[PDB]
């Protein structure tokens, strides 16, 4: 869906401090220092410890999924559950109409603009 | 009870780590080693840091004690990004499978064990100068001689067989030539820094050339009678038992560089115009393409086939030699195919699918020719209708 | 789960009961079928009391409810027996796939119920003397009229077309000749004793003689409302959707055919002596033998593999269109193989496999040629690079 | 000297005749005389009329006295009417050859004149229940008693067995099992009518089925010694001789038959039309129709080639299996596909090419099997290298 | 005339031994070094230059011996066995030589076909480009007439010789109108290869043939004086066309020559390797593949003689060059991975002369008109004898 917006959604509701797109991560405490990837170059700041971090491509390179680590992992326990269990509608005043295809130098620096 | 084709949600964890690895740190060096013919160290170690290496080996040995179908599902990967590197880590399972079907329990805990705590490498030492498809004509020599034996001879065309830390080997146990082949040989466990052992210089091929094969040439070389793998004469069986397990491995190999070379032929034909048309619109192309596809399907199958029998506890000897015979064949015709699609620039040696038909033809030669799988699979045939 | 190949318990027990059938009771007359071409009518009543015949009707119409790679199963058997035989029994799920995926429940009740209550045939309309492998290239014209349509035009090759008690039909119900596919034509299912319905004479050819195949021209035809299946101008829809269900079965055929080819050739080689020695032990004749075993085998994955992506919810197109491609083609090969062991008696009509090499020319063409079917597969195969 | 690919004057209007032959007068027929299996002697006579049969017979005894490229090409443009009718008339020169090779004076204008009078056939005799392929493998006896020799035992698929004046006969003479083929069998010309002669039924074949062919039984049959060849045990080569002169022509036979099956996929391709194309706009067909005109081609000129090898003095065994092979092997891929590219309308008994598929199959067996014309070409090559 | 013969001329069992004498004493010896290195065999070229085995096409006023179509098969098919790489470095001054020779003024010929008389110069067929290969006619170098010259702007792709040459023939978009067919929008010239603008490339690296050396070049202004236009403006097109008739059979040779050597090989061997007892002759399945690779051999070498005697006989032979090419080709390969398989695991071995055989012979069912293309154009021509 190309969002961008579940992190943020959820540090609202919880009224946490959001480190969005962050490309470094650090406890100092009960904060967290953050450095993240904003427009021109890399912003730093420092949250109240209870937070909410969504991770951008800079942040790491995941590791793989080690083949004894899968067999591992088929262990390891899932509690599966409803959205209407924690108390949560559902329902969305948004909808879809429609999923369509995409299609001198003073014209081409208009046209990039 | 119920035929399925789908796989276990662990087969696919597998298959999607196998699978990234082979994307990503195989394919974007694979031309680069193919050209310099260099060993490849890097991702041999990583291949086994990821754990996809030394498949079989029983957990007892601190393994993972996994099935065929999972080593095939694997190793297709693998030999999408290059069948040099997917041969290479390959040869483990073949030097190994003996001593994993006929070994036991000291020798297993030795030999299989140290490959659980670093990367080595072993290899299968069985062909000579003179004879491979006739295995019964091996000539290396055996002698007992108190606690020990005494090797003489010389093996040819050895995967891994400069950088093994063992070696699985078959020799001639019997002098008397009216001896059975099926009781006229041992096979051993031969650490590869034993004196008398001369491994030769790298053996240069026209294809999978950043594997390393070469001649080795054994001389008075003494073997400690408890690496003996079940007893004299025992060699015949035990070596022939293992192909088993390993043809499975070796034709979903070569489908992985069929399916390489279907891609990379079904991409180019998506770019490529000639009179004013892509090469998918010239009805030839389509033709072409689609029987890419249909022989990289069943081939596909037939050794998942006989990756679920020998899985199943039966024995897969007529299956796994209709794959190997079908994998070696199809890969072949599919790596041409691929460079004819391509046209001049499949001829050339920076583009992807040259080294296919290079690294292609071996299929048809190693672990069984092309001519005698098809007297096994002749054999099995015929003997299902006799009395 | 997991990869299997193993049947089912109760699978094995259609198996047993079709193998049973057709090598105790197909075998012994095939030839003499062949020879004389008359419609097997007592094999195919036979075939329907053991439940051989009918697969696909669902239980609710009284049907036994199998999926296609039961029918497949079941397939093979009766084809390795003959495939004329086997033949006039598949064109009864060619003409019942349509309703069965696309008829309302009075429509199935009606037409896919009285197949339960007896053995009554049935048949597929589609080509015609001038379009086959074009479907959308049928001029059988059919036009709305009040509460019916009024058929008119000319269909060719059909199985059972003359022994049948209904058609599938399908018509090209819009005149605009600039309209598609997909809005241009309307499918029916057509009573045989309608006034206008006119079979024509057996034809006669080189394979599965005993098979009914013939033309039928309709005048003035009329057809209820009642039976359009979908609705006006969905029946190309309606007819491709068909083959994913039956083609696989087409291939079992095939392999069929092809198992009893190479059994034939390998019988032989085993009793045959030339230069001192049985036939198996000439190195060309066993790598013969070894590669006819190979294209089997993996003619009938490729089939079960279809079917089982069709029973288990999802589109079997790329997958059906090559066991088509590859059952047809390998079956060709196997029995002019297997002539070729057998020699001078091979060429022979007193021996078995002269039949199987004329019978087997046809899996090429019905169903969707050898080359229709490739172009199926690119279709398929290069969609999924863009 | 120099290479030529044309024809003499004289061979371009023999070919006209032949031609003009069996466009007008057996192609019209021809399927009415395959739905019944009657022996077509209308067209026999016909054929005898023109000058276009027993063309191998000396001049010495009233017959053309032509060479085996004249009876090639003569004999393509028959097997393009019918193969069926075409295999009878050669019928007769199979029977003539072991004569004209290898008889003496008087043997030839007897048994050869009365064949240049009148319409008669003759036959060839070898082949029994037990061994066609496996000549070294007959086991009709032939003993010397008298000024003669007694012959017991039974041949099968007789090409005019049931319709022959006389019969080309090959039968054991040396009882001794330890005796070589090159010493252990007699030639033999044996009138049709001698007594314990019986003839069987016609049998029935998928194709050519207006060509006669039958068993014979030999019930204590007296042939006078003047009947013999050469003499004793001299049987082998005659018949191995007669064939650098025969398979040429039958090859020319699977060419007629091959050529056939171009035109009619041709025509057609030319006048069907699918999805708004004709089918020879489709890729595909062309792609067809293009692989088989090349496949026409190369077997005529092999078949050519070796005609005109031994028309030359040369021994032909090479070239001649090679065309036979291949002449043999093509005929059946363009029926096939003569068949395919008619669609429905080819699998159907209302055109000519269902016909073309049944017929061509007996070109990879008689006169020589496909894998037996291998095990001839390979023995003549491997013998270039022999030092 | 007289009936058929497949005999040589006396004189041609001549051209023969020398071919053949040349491939074997001297190509033979050393094809691996120059295959191992990529080095272009100067000496073996100069040599057979020397023996007159090379730009025998040239007629004898332009000092050449003026030899026909079935001659230069002859030879091709000795030096092909002997090495490919080799025969296709000698074999590309014919291409370039050709539409000269069919199509040059007196002139033109006995200017640029003179010259390859005296000294072992190489000249080069320049068409192919980065975007087009098979269609020719997609081609976009440029060339503009300004004065009584023109001015050629274009990238020329897989060049034999193309680093290695006294002058090109050289194929060219003469008109703009993109809507401008075939048979009006090409114009061929003569261009010396060391005109300002010229820039040759890197030599390219082939999987075969690698001795050989096949480039890139690019024409930047390059200057074309009027005097070495072909017909005229506008029959590049047909000039291009025409050289096919006389040097398809010749490159359907080549592919002949390296399917005997394979056999040739293999035979020698499966006379010395045994295995399970016997010779590998005597193992049925071997000796048939040996039998199926003599069949194909014999009747490609039949089909691209028919097409060399065609033309020599002054007809049009399109049908019969591509009938050869198409079969040549495709029999070269199946001839050279038999070879090697036969040779099991030395086959695959760089030490032994076969792996080659399998990497030199894929460039002929591509370069010359791929298998397709000839198909396309059996398949033209087959389908035209009906329509009427
Ligand atoms: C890259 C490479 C890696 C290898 N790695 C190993 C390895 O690690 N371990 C190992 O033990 N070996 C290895 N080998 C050797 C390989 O297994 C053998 O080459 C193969 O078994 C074929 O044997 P051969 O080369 O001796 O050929 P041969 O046995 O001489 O066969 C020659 C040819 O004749 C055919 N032939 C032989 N016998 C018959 C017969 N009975 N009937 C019909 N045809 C016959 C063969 O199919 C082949 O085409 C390797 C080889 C290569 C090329
Ligand atoms: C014994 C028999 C029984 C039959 N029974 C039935 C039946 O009961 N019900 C029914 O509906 N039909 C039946 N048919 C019809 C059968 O399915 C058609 O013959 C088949 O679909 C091919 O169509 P066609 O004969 O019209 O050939 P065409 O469509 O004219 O095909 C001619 C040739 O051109 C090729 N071709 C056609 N279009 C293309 C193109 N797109 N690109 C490349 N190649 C192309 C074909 O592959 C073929 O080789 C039967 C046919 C036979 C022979
Ligand atoms: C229409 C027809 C007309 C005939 N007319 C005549 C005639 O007029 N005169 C006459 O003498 N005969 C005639 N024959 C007989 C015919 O020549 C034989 O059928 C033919 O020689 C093949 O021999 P076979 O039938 O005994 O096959 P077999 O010898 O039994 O062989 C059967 C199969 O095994 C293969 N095979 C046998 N040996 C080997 C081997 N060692 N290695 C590999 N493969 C092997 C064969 O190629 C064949 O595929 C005729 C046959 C037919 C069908
Ligand atoms: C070693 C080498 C040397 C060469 N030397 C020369 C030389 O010196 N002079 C020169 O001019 N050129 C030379 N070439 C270029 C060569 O001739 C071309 O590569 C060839 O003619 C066609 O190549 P292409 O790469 O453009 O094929 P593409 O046009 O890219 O075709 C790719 C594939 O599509 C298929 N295809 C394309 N169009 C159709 C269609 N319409 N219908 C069906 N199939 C189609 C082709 O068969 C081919 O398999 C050389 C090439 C090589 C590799």
């Amino acid at each position: 869906d190309d969002c961008n917006q579940t992190g943020q959604m959820t540090a609202g509701f919880l009224d946490w401090p959001q480190g969005t797109f962050a490309s470094q991560v650090t406890l100092e405490g009960d904060k967290l220092k953050v450095e993240r990837a904003i427009d021109g170059g890399l912003e730093t700041l420092r949250l109240k410890l209870p937070a909410v971090v969504t991770a951008d491509l800079r942040l790491n390179e995941p590791r793989y999924a080690t083949l004894p680590n899968i067999m591992k992992a088929k262990k390891k326990k899932i509690e599966v559950i409803k959205p209407g269990d924690l108390g949560v509608d559902l329902t969305s005043k948004l909808s879809v109409i429609s999923v369509e295809d995409p299609p001198t130098t003073e014209d081409l620096v208009a046209k990039l603009k | 009870l119920g035929f399925s084709f789908e796989f276990t949600e662990q087969q696919k964890e597998f298959q999607a780590t196998a699978r990234k690895f082979a994307r990503e740190e195989i394919i974007p060096v694979a031309a680069e080693y193919d050209k310099t013919g260099e060993y490849p160290v890097p991702l041999i170690r990583r291949a086994w840091e990821l754990g996809l290496m030394n498949t079989h080996i029983p957990e007892n040995c601190g393994g993972l004690g996994l099935g065929t179908f999972d080593a095939c599902l694997i190793s297709e990967e693998l030999a999408y990004g290059c069948t040099g590197v997917q041969t290479a880590i390959e040869g483990n399972s073949l030097g190994q499978m003996p001593i994993i079907i006929a070994g036991n329990d000291q020798q297993k805990k030795k030999y299989l064990g140290r490959m659980t705590e670093e990367p080595l490498m072993c290899a299968y030492c069985v062909t000579e100068p003179g004879a491979g498809s006739d295995v019964a004509g091996i000539k290396t020599k055996a002698e007992k001689k108190g606690d020990e034996y005494i090797i003489n001879g010389q093996k040819m065309w050895i995967t891994n067989g400069g950088k093994a830390n063992w070696y699985f080997l078959l020799a001639r146990s019997d002098p008397d030539p009216k001896a059975p082949a099926n009781k006229a040989f041992t096979g051993f466990i031969v650490e590869a820094d034993t004196p008398g052992i001369q491994i030769g210089r790298k053996e240069l091929n026209m294809g999978q050339r950043c594997s390393d094969t070469r001649g080795i040439v054994f001389e008075d070389v003494k073997v400690p009678k408890e690496n003996v793998l079940i007893g004299d004469g025992a060699g015949f069986k035990v070596a022939m038992g293992a192909f088993d397990k390993t043809r499975p491995v070796v034709a979903a190999g070569a489908v992985g560089l069929a399916q390489r070379a279907l891609d990379e032929a079904t991409k180019y034909a998506l770019e490529r115009k000639t009179f004013g048309k892509l090469l998918v619109e010239h009805q030839a192309i389509s033709f072409m393409l689609a029987e890419m596809a249909m022989k990289v399907e069943l081939a596909r199958m037939s050794y998942q086939r006989a990756a679920w029998e020998v899985d199943s506890g039966r024995r897969n000897t007529y299956y796994a030699s209709i794959a190997k015979a079908f994998a070696g064949d199809i890969a072949n015709q599919l790596a041409t195919d691929a460079v004819q699609i391509l046209g001049g620039n499949g001829f050339n040696t920076e583009y992807p699918v040259e080294k296919l038909m290079r690294d292609a033809k071996i299929y048809q030669i190693y672990e069984g020719t092309s001519q005698i799988q098809r007297l096994i699979v002749a054999r099995e045939h015929i003997d299902k209708y006799k009395n």
